[PDB]
């Protein structure tokens, strides 16, 4: 997040353009982290074969 | 450093000119020219489209009239549908080909500015305005301008294509009512203009409703008797003793040129240019040069950005500072958990051997620095960190 | 933004009922706070320039810029933009026979500018190869142009123009407001706020809108600041800042 | 039936001058062409509002208005918040021939296009070619013979 | 227009020629060779596109059954399919992208059992995105859409 | 090949040398009736009406409404080619449609010197426009003391 | 002192045809009484700032 949320920085049409990306990232990825602290555990520790 | 190079060396574009799927047509004839003669120039478009690309265009919609720089009888314009992309593979069938031969057949075509195009992956190079700040009048500005465009010319190495985005001086027709005459014969002024007017230009009188609906009343003259400077004269006005009165009797005419789309650029008269940047050059550079050209110009003329230009001053780049503190962020946040001093310098150095294969993938396939390959590397950037953090971590 | 609509669209449920004398000189609704963030003045050095030409080229070439700005509620104008002027005068009128009627008449038809058509216009006979405009009158750009209008033709034939019985010179359209600095002769822009401006970027926007001026000013003619708010907080924020400083020490 | 010069002195300056003191306006771009037409965007600080973009605009417009002839302003003026880039364009035409071209752009003009030019995020529905009027058509000759003007 | 000394009048219709016309006559068009009209739709800014079309086509729908004999709509340049296409191929390289990280993961950890946890986890990131960027005002556009492959 | 029009146009002296010396029809008239010496009569362009001049061009042709390149110099104050076109057998009485003399038109627009110059070629101080003003009437009107005290 | 056919046709209609490009409208009912009167009324897509 910290190498891509200042990309939402830029000003103009350009860094109009840069915001989506630049954030629609962090977003995905900090849910992705969120669910894969939470579900992914939990799903490991209970359908993996011993 | 092998990717300084590789970067400083790879082109930057914006995003990508996709295959719209459609695209558009420029016809632009000459001065004073006429409906009839765009309808033929359109109508060589049409034929090409139909006839010799058929397997890709889908329909043409082509209208004389309505120009995108503007209104005349000496424009015209063609939205061109395409077939599916399915049914068209190959770049030779992919818009940016088509166009090319489009162009290449139209400029065939004399006496016209025909050429055809993609619209940018924007739907909604530069932009450089011409100011008369001292109020110096439209002849002196187009000299200004003409003296501007045509010195430019002397650096092909500098700038590659700087012409004039509007309409050029075209004839029209004076006529001078003698007031001393008028008023000698009894025969009002109004009268006389309206006269003028109507017939020539058409006059709107009324409403009126048509099958329930309000529509206007024009009155103007029969094409016949208005195409022709002569016809002038076979106009007739009433004066005060009920008297006819030719317009040739109190009128006299003579030709002259001007401009039949005039310009202002923040309420000063100014004429806009359109040019680029010659190919591997910047446009910051293209702009200085332009700058510097301008200074040598008559006192009273300036000159200022707009659009792309203008937009292009606030800020072109600012990658290298928002990097910088994306860069020191990066830095210190990663030690919020190794909680060591420069443990996360060593996953940093890493953050070059990323870049090279993108940096490399793009200057193979030929492709370009943009938005895209931008989100791209950081995105791989980030990657190469996880797994190096996590080496290191472990 | 919106308390102003409200009161100008019905600004506009009253338009109608205005005289037209009112309503032609226009009527305006401004959203404005009461208290000038500056005032900009400009004098000529040489004084190869009167009171009423420095008026008016702030007017014609400075004051639409400054006023467009954003922040800006009303630009007041020290002075007057240009106007021509026709001064009249009884005894010679009466003497031709002649009214400020008749003045006004004529400087309506033959200051005009009329909407005069195209040759080869559309709908055109087909086989059409010239297309062009009619140009009829244009507005008059000059006194002597107006000098030469004509009133009225004589009985005798001689002709009565509109500088024989009237006099004629470019002047302000008000002469009401006469400004002053420094004991010589000068006019400026009265900057307003509009309510909700930020201040300080409006002024630093002011500095902008005029700083692309100077090099198209004639000779002798320069501009100077006898108001202005912002040093007072430049100053503030210095003081306080130092003040911080020196108290973390 | 205005050459641009007219356009230019007559309407357009009578509008700029009347532009001041609105919110956001990077500038305005003026083209004024001899076919009796003006055209003045105003273009303004991005990310801002077009909403009231627009009004500050048009109600100074009729700041303008009783300054401007009478024939433009019974002709309208119009104010429109519009990007630059059509989203669509529908053609009709008659299979049969049975229709002329004028009666498709009237039919069009007067049944259509009222509808799809109310329609929401729509800016200015151009239309190729035009609703119908009645037209009196003159001829100098007749007129002249039985002794009349325009 | 006038009664004539002797009585006679003269009409309207005796010295000028009356016509239902344009009320311009500049704008001609024609499609695919054949003589036209149409309607040029521009946006509003801030407008939404796809379902301003959206609405166009609903606004457009209503009018046919009231056509006269031989009238018929046609649409000669649509921004819109490109849209619909350039959303199905994201879906579609997701879809078998999900493919493709179950087959990495098959041919790693080699159980059908283990293979089911990581799979089941990427959906429910990528839609709980849409739910984030919905609450920051965000659209599911080209760029976006294209932005969470 | 009658670019030579618009050669004379928009200047560019070295073009109308290559165009004029590979035999482009130099009387070549467009849709208005203008010349190529029209046009840099109107745009003030002495070199252009030299090669044009000396190639034979007519110097009393004529556009629709009979307006000689001697006119156009004659209103624009274009004093350094009405000089070079008078050397050349420019008729200085010649008349538009509506009666009017280079002499007239360059006695309405203030051009002093070059109402000189027509009365030095022997222009007619006398010639009378559709409306019957002399080139003495137009500066009375227009209220120049000069022109009227240089017109006896 | 205008009947509703003329303040239908001649005040009515100049204001309906006039109504484009105007955001949320859902309909434009538009009475026409020979009373002298017109009244309009343009109904918005509910929780639109009034």
């Amino acid at each position: 997040s910290a190498v891509f949320v200042p990309m939402a920085f830029f000003g103009g049409s350009t860094g109009a353009i840069y915001r989506q990306f630049s954030i629609t990232i962090v977003s995905a990825m900090a849910l992705s982290v969120l669910v894969a602290l939470i579900l992914t555990p939990a799903l490991c520790a209970t359908m993996l074969k011993p | 450093v092998g990717m300084a190079y590789l970067f400083v060396r790879l082109p930057s574009s914006f995003l990508p000119d996709e295959d719209q799927g459609v695209f558009m047509t420029m016809v632009q004839l000459p001065a004073g020219a006429t409906q009839e003669r765009t309808q033929k120039v359109l109508n060589e478009v049409t034929h090409y489209y139909l006839t010799k690309e058929k397997n890709n265009v889908e329909s043409v919609f082509a209208v004389n009239g309505f120009g995108f720089a503007g209104r005349g009888q000496n424009t015209g314009i063609a939205f061109v549908s395409l077939k599916d992309w399915a049914d068209r593979p190959g770049e030779e069938n992919k818009v940016e080909a088509i166009t090319m031969r489009a162009t290449r057949a139209f400029s065939q075509i004399k006496d016209a500015m025909v050429f055809a195009f993609n619209l940018p992956a924007i739907v909604e190079g530069f932009d450089f305005e011409l100011i008369d700040q001292a109020g110096l009048g439209h002849e002196k500005l187009t000299q200004a301008r003409n003296q501007l465009l045509a010195e430019a010319a002397k650096h092909p190495d500098m700038l590659t294509s700087v012409r004039p985005n509007g309409l050029e001086d075209t004839p029209q027709f004076k006529i001078d009512i003698d007031q001393e005459k008028a008023q000698a014969l009894g025969v009002s002024i109004n009268d006389i203009n309206t006269t003028l007017g109507a017939a020539w230009g058409g006059s709107y009188v009324n409403d009126f409703i048509d099958r329930g609906r309000v529509k206007k009343v024009y009155v103007m003259s029969e094409a016949k008797y208005r195409m022709l400077p002569d016809d002038i004269g076979d106009w007739y006005v009433r004066a005060a003793d009920g008297q006819m009165v030719p317009f040739s009797a109190f009128s006299s005419s003579r030709w002259e040129y001007g401009s039949p789309r005039l310009e202002r650029y923040n309420g000063l008269p100014s004429m806009e240019i359109l040019g680029q940047a010659a190919p591997g050059k910047s446009t910051g550079e293209a702009m200085e040069l332009m700058e510097q050209l301008a200074s040598k110009l008559p006192t009273g003329v300036g000159y200022d950005w707009t659009g792309m230009s203008y937009q292009e001053r606030l800020s072109g780049n600012q990658a290298p500072s928002l990097y910088a503190i994306s860069l020191i962020v990066v830095f210190l946040c990663l030690a919020a958990l190794y909680e060591s001093w420069s443990i996360p310098f060593s996953v940093m150095l890493v953050v070059p051997l990323g870049v090279i294969g993108a940096l490399l993938a793009a200057t193979f396939r030929g492709l370009t620095n943009d938005v895209y390959f931008q989100v791209g590397l950081l995105t791989t950037i980030g990657l190469s960190a996880k797994n190096a953090i996590l080496i290191v971590e472990f | 933004d919106i308390a102003q609509v409200q009161v100008q669209n019905k600004l506009q449920l009253a338009m109608p009922l205005l005289p037209q004398e009112v309503q032609q000189q226009g009527v305006s609704v401004e959203k404005s706070s009461s208290s000038f963030l500056m005032v900009v003045g400009v004098i000529n050095t040489d004084g190869t320039m009167t009171q009423e030409d420095i008026s008016d080229y702030v007017a014609a070439n400075m004051k639409d810029a400054i006023s467009r700005t954003s922040g800006v509620g009303d630009v007041q104008l020290f002075g007057s933009q240009y106007a021509m002027r026709i001064w009249m005068n009884p005894n010679e009128l009466n003497k031709f026979q002649l009214t400020p009627v008749d003045v006004i008449t004529a400087i309506k038809a033959q200051n005009a500018q009329v909407a005069a058509g195209q040759l080869g216009g559309t709908p055109p006979v087909k086989g059409q190869q010239l297309n062009a405009s009619i140009i009829a009158q244009t507005r008059l750009t000059s006194t002597e142009e107006f000098g030469k209008i004509l009133l009225k033709v004589n009985q005798d034939g001689s002709r009565v123009l509109l500088r024989d019985v009237a006099k004629i010179e470019l002047g302000g359209e008000n002469y009401d407001i006469i400004a002053e600095f420094n004991g010589q002769p000068a006019s400026g822009l009265g900057i307003k706020l509009a309510t909700g401006a930020n201040a300080l970027d409006t002024a630093a926007a002011i500095r902008a809108e005029l700083a692309k001026m100077e090099p198209f000013f004639p000779s002798g003619l320069k501009i100077v600041y006898p108001y202005d708010t912002t040093p007072f907080v430049k100053i503030s924020i210095h003081e306080v800042v130092k003040t911080l400083v020196e108290a973390i020490i | 039936g205005a050459d641009a010069k007219t356009v230019q002195d007559t309407v357009t300056q009578v509008i700029e001058q009347n532009m001041n003191g609105i919110d956001n306006l990077m500038y305005m771009s003026s083209n004024s062409d001899s076919t009796g037409t003006v055209q003045i965007t105003l273009t303004f600080e991005s990310g801002t509002d077009a909403d009231i973009a627009q009004v500050q605009v048009q109600n100074k417009l009729q700041l303008a208005m009783p300054l401007l002839p009478q024939e433009v302003q019974q002709q309208g003026v119009s104010v429109e918040k519009s990007s630059s880039s059509f989203l669509m364009v529908v053609g009709v035409i008659n299979t049969d021939g049975t229709m002329t071209q004028e009666d498709i752009s009237d039919y069009v003009a007067a049944n259509m296009k009222d509808a799809i030019s109310r329609t929401s995020g729509v800016g200015d529905v151009q239309l190729f070619g035009s609703q119908y009027a009645m037209r009196i058509w003159m001829n100098p000759n007749e007129l002249n013979k039985f002794q009349l003007t325009p | 227009l006038k009664v004539n000394q002797d009585g006679s009048r003269v009409l309207l219709r005796d010295v000028a020629k009356i016509e239902l016309g344009g009320e311009n006559y500049d704008i001609i068009a024609e499609f695919n060779g054949q003589p036209a009209s149409g309607l040029g739709i521009k946006l509003a800014t801030g407008a939404n596109a796809l379902d301003t079309a959206a609405a166009i086509r609903a606004e457009l729908a209503k009018m046919e059954p009231f056509f006269p004999s031989g009238l018929k709509i046609v649409y000669p340049y649509d921004t819109t399919p490109f849209v619909k296409i350039s959303i199905h191929e994201v879906v579609k390289t997701l879809v078998e992208a999900i493919i493709l990280v179950f087959l990495v993961m098959y041919l790693f950890l080699q159980n059908f059992r283990a293979t089911l946890i990581p799979t089941i986890a990427v959906p429910v990131v990528l839609l709980g995105t849409f739910a984030v960027l919905a609450a920051f005002g965000f659209s599911i556009n080209t760029l976006t859409m294209f932005g969470m492959v | 090949g009658k670019k030579l029009l618009e050669a004379a146009r928009a200047g560019r002296d070295d073009e109308v040398r290559i165009l004029m010396a590979n035999g482009a029809d130099v009387n070549a008239a467009d849709v208005v009736g203008w010349t190529p010496l029209h046009l840099a009569a109107y745009w003030g362009h002495l070199e252009i009406v030299e090669v044009l001049l000396k190639n034979g061009a007519d110097v009393n042709a004529y556009d629709t409404l009979g307006s000689t390149p001697l006119h156009l110099a004659a209103h624009f104050g274009h004093l350094e080619i009405v000089e070079v076109l008078l050397k050349n057998g420019a008729d200085v009485n010649a008349k538009d449609d509506n009666g009017i003399t280079p002499l007239h038109l360059a006695a309405n627009r203030g051009h002093l010197e070059i109402v000189e110059v027509l009365l030095k070629y022997g222009a007619d101080v006398n010639a009378q426009d559709k409306f019957g003003k002399t080139a003495f009437d137009i500066s009375i009107n227009n209220g120049n003391e000069d022109l009227a005290e240089i017109l006896q």
